[PDB]
RNA sequence: GCAGUCAAGCGACAUUGCUAUGUCGGCUCUUCCUAUCAUACCGAAGCAGAAUUCGGUAAGCGUUGGAUUGUUCACCCACUAAUAGGGAACGUGAGCUGGGUUUAGACCGUCGUGAGACAGGUUAGUACCCUACUGAU
RNA sequence: AUAACGAGAUUCCCACUGUCCCUAUCUA
RNA sequence: UUCAUCUAGACAGCCGGACGGUGGCCAUGGAAGUCGGAAUCCGCUAAGGAGUGUGUAACAACUCACCGGCCGAAUGAACUA
């Protein structure tokens, strides 16, 4: 806590001995973890995986340029009602506006 | 503090969580052949989770983030000048009206939904109800983007009471008072001699008598955003003012000026027990304070509330004094006997 | 366990479960407890939770003080009357199933505790055998 | 589909490409006749400070660098294919990073001036050796009272790099035991020279050297080789 | 003045009983909790791994002084037998056949002046008089019925819980003719009998205890 | 969604303001899916600790007791590591329950001259055959 | 054109109880 | 399939240069090629962008575009099925 702490441990300490080294080679995979998944990552994640590299493309490529009836009463016979304000009494009114 | 706060994602990620959490949890799979109840239940099921989900993250953002009207006049005047209060009453706002609407959309869907007659419709009408909410959560983008940051920057922040004993470490930079912070309390603070070595108010505990006490020490004070977060918390803090002034030449600034200040931050002092601490003494010998000179502390001294503290860095002797001088104001603003049954003396067993 | 035993608990008969009521025993001003649900029970299909001597559980008070009415606050078990199981190798039960009301925290709301206390009991919570005058 | 990405950037510098090699060829064709003395100078590592010295520390001439092959097919390769009167031998001369200066005040006084020309210089010398605790700016060089305590963030490179073995425990770099950097008389290793390059320690001198100068009326190399 | 603590309890007095010539303390868990009197007390008193009717709340189920020990009738004759094994005969060990077997906290007492819950037979009360060789007076500390857990005594002093009134503070310390402070242990717990354990040259409570709980304990006990 | 916005291709990505007329439900039972609530193992997150968010494989296990709906609508209390979503004729009437739906009697409101009907509310109601499985000659 | 009374319809309190926690045993 | 550099030297790799006015005008407490706004030129080059990023509170330093050499024969970009 207080204040950016972690800043300023880094400052005191640093990162690992071998982080720097660790984060090149992490961002030199990057190439192959990305080519792996897009072969790999079946089902609806594949979708949205093309997707986000599709737009990524597009980001580059904008970036390149630098410089009823119904049934009333017990009974399923009485087909009278209809479906589609002061509304009619309902043992008067045939067709029914819904609220 | 308010690290309760977990984390605030941004609009895009938000939506994408949000839906994914739907789309895997409720069920997803429906046949035309199916009774219309049956597709009629599924889609206002799916609208109604999908609404819920929303609605329950934004909560955590409501909820979680300290509504900064009038938290305290110390924290509330930290908080407008770190987070611009307007802005972030505003993003508050927003966000509240985008929950609002979040619900008012399931809440009319779900009433819409239920009179559907084919899987299409109901499919459809459940496609719009979506595209609301992600539309609603994506005009949201920029509020959640600055919580984001207002929330990783408040989860950091010092803890104090205002209302606690303490004294704060005041004065020009460069004097030195960053060292009487480290050494006065245990608490890590660079030391580096150029006049803007602490960004913020670093706190550090200690003990005196019994009772718990931690120093203060202020950014720098020369308006700056940084200048006026310790001139608030000077005017609201009931702690007492630590004046540290340089009488060396390590200081681009004369030393009229660092008195002249003093003088003008006087008002907010006077109030508040008053020290005023010389610093640097190890390579002064403030005797040589020639009397052509030496009126820059009569002036100083017009004031009876104030007194100057020869310190190199005495060190005990200044937290000793500022202790009791705190005292002093507090105190005002604040065994049984056995009779012995007897002439006969009865020793303990040791 | 919930917060405040000192050791683990040792497996006795299930005296009380949901519902059941179980006399007071400190002087809260509390005369009756019903129990509502058991700390540290795991629910299982068709079983009621059930506590036992020694355990914490949430209750609403029913008869006595009616400040105390409505509202749940955590309670211990001092008296199982169900014959349990002791490793000394007595199967002992006591007269009346009786409990105590306490914060989550241990704290015994009463400053004495009246009547016998199971051992059981006094043993897992040291504030319960400190306000508790009888032992066993 | 397997293929080597490019790390390019949109930098808003582009290359020359091969319009910029012809005209200079065709420039130093002319200069070979506008002026009358010519030299092959070798500049293999100068400072671009020491350069722009150069070209303003004399009269109207003209210094012309660039390609070696570019000035080898200006003078020509070939005494058949040669531009002028011998300049085939001048070119033969022309060994590595070579450039002309094309001046007419008196061949003695060139040579004289380039013998006279002396500055500081990297190594690309006097054993050196880190101080046994906290490492200054410029290593132990001069008194730790007058300089600074090197700045952390090129800790990484010294330990990956330099091959020190640095530690950090308050941060201000400090060393284990004193670490020996140089030798006595020897060209330093890459990771020695970038050593002390990083300390600023240019205790070596450079002076410009000419292999051979040329004259327009002599119809022959001057054969003339001074450091 | 030192800190401590059970396995995880700060109630020290639960767990462990001490006086001016022997101590007791639980046997479950682990050696730390006996090693922390070891540091303070080391060789100079016993100290024995002791159980009271198989439970390790042995400081509230027993009382007694530098004189004599009191255990009640859960006790078994395993106990009594390590008990007077592991302590020398100048310190008097006697089952108690009271209705109460809570005797640590029935019973607050120190080498000269005891005080008893009133219930108490007065068969019990001659038994501990003559035992502990101490005058037994019935009091209770402003309502407080159970002595032996809100009150805590020695030689040099006493202290009670928060509550006590001022009349009191005043009557328990005439009758005992020692000094009492009204005050809290263990961060503001009232129970200051069974929160720690005092004699008249060592207090030892609980790892919760405030300075200004210590300094008060320190200065009432006269321990420096 | 409406009405625009520029433009790699032949209009993708990005971009401008607002915005229930059905009867299914519950007790027991076995099995299956992962779109993983909890448990195992890991990565990224202002992870200083603690606590927490997301993401990757992984279905073995666990996923409850209660106020309360006949209910289709569906809301709360508490425990627990958590109390995740679904299928097997939205399994399970010669398994039970008929709970609700639906005969023959009867009561109240509307209409109908009338008999009657409901927009409606209430009351009471009739395996011993083959195979599979579990055991066993 | 509202008392008593009821194999009338529904709600609640004391006792109670294997309806249940959780089932187990016996007799023809 | 088409461009684009190629034995007067294509790409990978190695190392050296990557300059002065200028720490360009504003805001600044610091912001010097990099927290920001409008800009973005002059002098010399083979080349060097009022500087592509890393970055210490500023610097600095590292590093990208670009250029020089050694490495010695095709390489690099897009598109098509
Ligand atoms: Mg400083």
């Amino acid at each position: 806590p207080q204040n950016d702490y972690i800043e300023r441990h880094i400052k005191q300490h640093g990162k690992r001995l071998d982080h720097e080294e660790r984060k090149r080679k992490r961002e030199a995979r990057e190439s192959h973890k990305i080519s792996e998944r897009a072969q790999k990552l079946t089902g609806w994640k594949g979708k949205q995986f093309a997707k986000k590299r599709y737009a990524e493309k597009v980001s580059m490529r904008k970036k390149i340029k630098a410089h009823k009836v119904i049934k009333t009463g017990k009974s399923r016979s009485k087909s009278w009602k209809r479906m589609i304000f002061t509304r009619r009494p309902v043992k008067m009114e045939r067709i029914i506006r819904p609220s | 503090s308010w690290k309760d706060i977990p984390t605030v994602a941004p609009a895009n990620d938000l939506l994408d969580i949000v839906l994914n959490r739907t789309q895997r949890k409720t069920p997803t799979v429906i046949r035309p052949g199916f009774k219309i109840t049956r597709i009629r239940a599924f889609y206002m099921r799916k609208v109604k989770y999908t609404g819920e989900g929303f609605v329950e993250k934004f909560e955590d953002i409501l909820k979680g983030f300290p509504n900064i009207n009038d938290v305290h006049p110390f924290h509330r005047d930290l908080m407008d000048t770190l987070y611009e209060k307007n802005h972030y009453k505003i993003s508050l706002a927003a966000i509240s009206r985008a929950k609002s609407l979040v619900e008012q959309v399931a809440r009319d869907y779900v009433r819409l939904l239920k009179f559907g007659q084919s899987l299409f419709q109901c499919k459809q009408l459940k496609r719009a109800a979506l595209g609301r909410m992600a539309t609603i959560v994506k005009k949201l983008r920029d509020p959640l983007a600055y919580l984001e940051q207002v929330r990783q920057h408040i989860g950091r922040l010092p803890s104090i009471d205002p209302n606690t004993r303490t004294l704060l470490i005041c004065g020009y930079p460069n004097v030195g008072k960053s060292s009487f912070l480290r050494c006065i309390t245990k608490s890590d603070v660079d030391v580096q001699p150029y006049a803007f070595t602490t960004k913020s108010l670093y706190v550090g505990h200690f003990d005196y008598k019994y009772l718990r006490f931690q120093a203060i020490d202020t950014p720098g004070i020369l308006m700056n955003n940084i200048e006026m977060q310790s001139i608030y918390a000077i005017a609201h803090l009931r702690s007492c003012v630590l004046y540290f002034m340089d009488l060396s030449e390590q200081c681009g600034f004369t030393i009229e000026a660092q008195v002249k200040l003093f003088h003008s931050i006087k008002p907010l002092f006077a109030n508040k027990s008053v020290m005023v601490v010389i610093n640097k003494t190890d390579i002064i010998r403030p005797e040589d304070l020639d009397e052509e000179r030496a009126q820059l502390l009569e002036s100083v001294k017009e004031v009876p509330g104030v007194e100057i503290m020869t310190s190199s860095c005495n060190v005990m002797e200044v937290r000793n004094k500022a202790c009791e001088k705190l005292l002093a104001s507090r105190i005002e603003n604040k065994v049984a006997q056995p009779q012995a049954r007897d002439d006969v003396k009865r020793t303990p067993f040791i | 366990s919930g917060n405040g035993a000192q050791g683990t608990k040792f497996r006795i008969s299930l005296g009380l479960p949901v519902g059941a009521i179980m006399n007071c025993a400190d002087n809260s001003g509390a005369r009756n407890l019903y129990i509502i649900a058991v700390k540290g029970s795991g629910s299982r299909l068709n079983r009621l939770p059930a506590a036992s001597l020694g355990d914490m559980v949430m209750a609403t008070v029913k008869k006595g003080k009616p400040e105390l009415r409505k509202k749940v606050m955590p309670a211990i078990v001092v008296r199982q009357a169900k014959s349990w199981r002791r490793r000394d190798g007595v199967f002992l039960y006591f007269e009346d199933n009786a409990g105590v009301i306490a914060n989550p925290k241990g704290e015994m709301k009463g400053s004495a505790i009246t009547g016998p206390v199971g051992k059981e009991c006094a043993d897992l919570w040291p504030r319960v055998a400190s306000n508790s005058g009888v032992v066993v | 589909r397997s293929k080597r990405s490019k790390l390019v950037t949109l930098a808003q510098t582009d290359k020359k490409g091969r319009e910029n090699k012809e005209r200079i060829f065709d420039e130093v064709r002319e200069a070979l006749d506008t002026y009358r003395y010519v030299w092959v100078l070798h500049l293999d590592d100068v400072r671009t400070p020491v350069l722009q010295e150069i070209r303003t520390s004399w009269a109207g001439s003209k210094l012309i660098m660039g390609k070696r092959k570019v000035l080898q097919k200006a003078l020509g390769e070939k005494r058949e294919e040669e531009y002028k009167e011998n300049l085939y031998q001048l070119s033969k001369l022309c060994s590595g990073v070579t450039g002309l200066l094309f001046t007419d005040e008196d061949v003695n006084t060139v040579k004289e001036y380039f013998k006279s020309y002396v500055r500081s210089d990297y190594s690309r010398p006097l054993t050196f050796t880190i101080p046994e605790g906290i490492v200054y700016s410029r290593g132990g060089q001069i008194p730790a009272e007058e300089d600074v305590p090197m700045i952390h963030s090129l800790e990484p490179t010294m330990r990956n790099k330099f091959e020190i073995p640095t530690k950090i425990k308050a941060g201000k770099i400090t060393i284990d035991s004193p670490y020996l950097v140089c030798t006595e008389g020897e060209k330093l290793d890459v990771r020695q020279a970038l050593i002390l390059k990083q300390f600023g320690i240019a205790a070596s001198e450079f002076k410009v050297k000419v292999s051979a100068y040329y004259d327009n009326d002599s119809s022959t190399v001057e054969s003339t080789n001074i450091n | 003045a030192t800190r401590t603590q059970f396995e995880n309890s700060n109630e020290i007095g639960v767990f462990s009983k001490l006086t001016n010539t022997y101590c007791l303390v639980a046997v479950g868990g682990s050696e730390n909790f006996y090693s922390a009197f070891e540091a303070e007390l080391g060789d100079a008193i016993p100290i024995v791994h002791t159980t009271i009717a198989g439970t390790r709340i042995i400081g509230r189920m027993t009382a007694g002084n530098r004189r004599g020990l009191l255990v009640p009738t859960q006790t078994t004759d395993q106990e009594l037998q390590h008990l007077r094994n592991s302590l020398p005969d100048s310190v008097k060990i006697q089952r108690v056949e009271e209705r109460l077997s809570a005797l640590g906290n029935v019973i607050c007492c120190n080498d000269y002046v005891a005080l008893v819950h009133p219930d108490i037979d007065r068969e019990t009360e001659e038994l501990i008089s003559d035992v502990l060789g101490v005058e037994v007076f019935r009091q209770t500390i402003s309502g407080n019925i159970l002595v032996g857990s809100y009150c805590s005594l020695s030689n040099q002093g006493g202290l009670v819980h928060p509550q006590t009134s001022v009349q009191d503070q005043e009557e328990l310390s005439s009758l005992l003719q020692v000094p009492l402070v009204a005050g809290t242990v263990n961060r503001g717990s009232s129970v200051v009998g069974a929160g720690m354990v005092v004699n008249d040259y060592l207090a030892v409570t609980g790892l919760d205890t405030t300075a200004p709980e210590l300094s008060v304990i320190e200065s009432i006990f006269r321990l420096q």
